[PDB]
RNA sequence: UUUUUUUUUUUUUUUUUUUUUUUUUUUU
RNA sequence: CUGCUCAGUACGAGAGGAA
RNA sequence: CUGUGGUAAUUCUAGAG
RNA sequence: ACAUCCAAGGAAGGCAGCAGGCGCGCAAAUUACCCACUCCCGACCCGG
RNA sequence: GCGGAUUUAGCUCAGUUGGGAGAGCGCCGGUCUCCAAAACCGGAGGUCCUGUGUUCGAUCCACAGAAUUCGCACCA
RNA sequence: UGGCUUGUGGCGGCCAAGCGUUCAUAGCGACGUCGCUUUUUGAUCCUUCG
RNA sequence: CGCCCGUCGCUACUACCGAUUGGAUGGUUUAGUGAGGCCCUCGGAUCGGCCCCGCCGGGGUCGGCCCACGGCCCUGGCGGAGCGCUGAGAAGACGGUCGAACUUGACUAUCUAGAGGAAGUAAAAGUCGUAACAA
């Protein structure tokens, strides 16, 4: 009953080996990523470039390198529906968001850890059907 | 009080902004230390005679050049009026800010030199006593005071002779226009030396007529259409510390009251009134002809800009996705056809408009077809045509809103047609 | 007393993209 | 050699630009 | 509190009763 | 350390208090009405 | 507001001094194959971004627009 | 060092097929040919090792 | 005709190394300098009260018919006006502790530029050899 300090001790430096609790105790996560822990950031679409998949699938995607406003760094981004090249165009401000926890892209998408959901402040949404926005 | 717009318009130096300023000084309204500074600093950079235009030229490059670039407006006030005075360029470049300044005006001073060749040359074929004529017409500006300038200068020295040539040939062209030419007051002033400003000239003891403020009290204030709906084109949008984004521009019709829901067009942007300013006096509504600026919550200025309306919800302003117009050809050295792309300059705005048919020729004094779908319409032609402006425009049949009805063509800096909007389809 | 037993590799590197299909009582 | 007036001038469709 | 004063300007403020 | 107007001499300021502007961003309002309530502050009222 | 660049084939770029454009990919098509990859053949494709001026003639020059960019100015 | 000579270097020149959008010379000139030059370099051995 | 390994050639992305004694940022600071208030040795623009003398006005007593007059005590006005003594009292000023801020460097914490060098990872397949799985 008097060796109690030792389990506490014990128990906190041991917890170490958990890499999730790992990434919350070093501030890794504010600088792991261009947004700094932030789920959404503006942007602008500094190209697009059309990009093969990876593995039997074969597909091309629709990829958008993006310039963020406070970070201004070079962002890997992932176009989400059908057409929606024709209705992007060059420097029109994007807002940005991720997929599935933070961590590795969709099993089809090769190096993109993220996805674009406004033009113009405008969401997707609206452009992509027919009653919405034009 | 009735409240007037006065634009001043009239070939490159021919002394409108020297006229302005120096009418200001002898009523007081200038600071003779503001003045005497100004004088100063004006001598200093090699330009003692611009110590009254430097008044209304602020800018560095109009200091620098020694022109007016863009407008500026006034406060001043007579025995039965309170004007707007509004400063306009004369310089060929910047005849699209004369415009704007025009379609905001309820009359015009015109200021004409009357020194040897530069009288010649505002009146020649690429002259802008003629075109600012021309333009002040098609704005829809029917009171005009003509104020032949520099009769003090040495190659004038006060001469009644002089004067009455500049009177004739300026009467002879006016009427061509539409003008009343009996009616219209022609005043020998000097804009520097300051005779017949406000006070009679003893210099020129041949001149009976109106001093120039005597003219502006002969004036007629116009009709005050406050039960059509709301219309303000913006002249130019502000950025104020205190304010916000203040959009600025004259009532044509409807009235405002801080509180009001604004909408401005095409953009589609709303926002809604937090004050309301003329001449630095707050207000808590607003007329027809009055000038003002109206700061806007909700709105950033990179939503808005020159040329866009601002009207009520409920009554928008109209946005042309094409629009109809009976045309007059002033000018044009080959050719319009059908796609034919000139600038349309209507209220504060102007956008490029491709010519999509030309329903009909007209003949140009009695407005019966002359040719259905002609080949081409040249110059001296008039016309029913469509139009297809090229960006997003507001515009208003004349017969309902004529002050956003009326326009002129402009292309390869030009003035090369007039107009009237007699239909529009809506975006 | 009853049992070994020699022989030993002389010569066998590699094989492009993609592969595929599954679900239940109740008797007439 | 430079400046001030010469002068934003004449000459230019402008850009410009003197002596 | 009387009167007498100065400054582009501020809750400036003299001197005299 | 910011930074406002300079009659060229000077004079000011600390809105991390309400409103309101900008900025910043993925991210939060209106230049309102009032002491009636709750209290509090000044002296024997009823001011603020 | 002012001023510069840039706009040429599906893509990316070269030309030019007014007689009117040229290449690399492309990509597509065919043969072979389950289909591609490789290989081998084949493809003719541009209002030279737009208007106007000049000119006998404008991809080119001049003057004017658009769109993108980049300087500079303005500052309710 | 100086010196003859000037290949080499440098510079002009007659002729005009060409450039120069029309045209040869406004501004330039193939080839071909006449030369001037002695701050390059070269060949020569004349003056200087008494 | 199964799996399977590594160097070498494209293309991309991370992180390691790095000539510049490298640049940028923010915290604690050594030293040299020091505004400004404040305590404190002074100073002393200035102001009033009493000191002495002379002159008049007024109240109360004494020597005078007076009245002026003189003495005491208390005020008003003038000269030696400040000439003798006292008190509070602005500028300034001795020497201080506190201590902004300036400079000169330190030092951490926090990012970062770069010719090149060196791994990897996307990795499907081009090119070399058979290492591992069946002695
Ligand atoms: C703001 O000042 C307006 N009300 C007046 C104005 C100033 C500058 C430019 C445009 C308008």
């Amino acid at each position: 009953l008097r060796t109690a300090r030792k389990l506490r001790s014990h128990r906190r430096d041991q917890k170490w080996h958990d890499k999730q609790y790992k990434k919350a105790h070093l501030g890794t996560a504010l600088k792991a990523n261009p947004f700094g822990g932030a789920s959404h950031a503006k942007g602008i679409v500094l190209e697009k470039v059309g990009v093969e998949a990876k593995q039997p699938n074969s597909a091309i995607r629709k990829c958008v390198r993006v310039q963020l406003i406070k970070n201004g760094k070079k962002i890997t981004a992932f176009v989400p529906n059908d057409g929606c090249l024709n209705f992007i165009e060059e420097n029109d401000e994007v807002l940005v968001a991720g997929f599935g926890r933070k961590g590795h892209a969709v099993g089809d998408i090769p190096g993109v850890r993220f996805k674009v959901v406004k033009v113009a402040n405008v969401s997707l949404l609206a452009l992509y059907k027919g009653k919405k926005e034009r | 009080k009735p409240h007037m717009n006065l634009v001043v318009i009239g070939h490159v130096d021919h002394g409108k902004s020297t006229l302005v300023g120096h009418l200001l000084y002898r009523l007081g309204y200038i600071e003779e230390k503001k003045l005497k500074e100004l004088e100063e600093q004006a001598k200093s950079r090699g330009k003692e005679s611009f110590k009254f235009a430097w008044i209304l030229d602020k800018m560095k490059e109009e200091r620098e050049r020694g022109i007016t670039i863009d407008l500026t407006f006034m406060k001043f006030e007579t025995k039965k009026y309170v004007f707007t005075i509004i400063d306009a360029p004369g310089h060929r470049d910047f005849v699209k800010n004369m415009i704007t300044g025009a379609s905001q005006a309820d009359a015009a001073i015109l200021v004409v030199s009357a020194r040897k060749g530069e009288f010649e040359a505002g009146m020649s074929t690429e002259g802008q006593t003629r075109e600012h004529l021309l333009l002040a017409r098609t704005m829809g500006i029917e009171q005009i005071i003509v104020a032949v300038n520099k009769m003090d200068a040495p190659d004038v020295n006060y001469d009644q002779k002089r004067y009455e040539f500049v009177v004739s040939v300026l009467k002879k062209f006016m009427k061509g226009l539409g003008y009343q030419v009996d009616k219209i007051p022609f005043i020998p002033v000097s804009a520097w030396k300051g005779d017949n400003l406000i006070e009679r000239s003893p210099n020129m003891p041949w001149y009976n007529g109106p001093t120039l403020v005597e003219a502006l009290d002969q004036l007629q204030p116009p009709a005050k259409p406050v039960d059509k709906p709301l219309r303000i084109p913006v002249q130019n949008v502000y950025s104020i510390p205190g304010a916000g984004t203040v959009p600025v521009g004259r009532v044509e019709t409807g009235v405002l009251r801080v509180g009001d829901k604004v909408v401005f067009m095409p953009p589609g942007v709303v926002g809604e009134v937090r004050s309301i300013e003329m001449h630095y006096q707050q207000l808590q509504q607003a007329e027809p002809g009055d000038n003002i600026g109206f700061a806007v919550r909700g709105v950033s200025k990179s939503d808005i800009k020159r040329g866009d309306v601002a009207g009520h919800l409920d009554k928008p302003p109209t946005v042309a996705e094409e629009f109809e117009a009976r045309i007059f050809v002033i000018w044009h050295p080959s050719a319009i056809t059908v796609g034919y792309t000139p600038v349309i300059h209507v209220h504060t705005a102007s956008v490029s408009s491709r010519i999509i048919e030309i329903k009909a020729k007209l003949d140009p004094k009695t407005g019966q077809v002359v040719e259905q779908n002609p080949q081409f319409l040249k110059a001296g032609d008039a016309a029913i045509v469509r139009f297809k402006p090229v960006k997003p425009l507001v515009v208003e049949k004349f017969s309902e809103i004529p002050q956003l009805g009326r326009f002129a063509m402009r292309d390869m800096n030009r003035t090369v047609g007039i107009g009237i909007v007699t239909d529009v389809k809506p975006a």
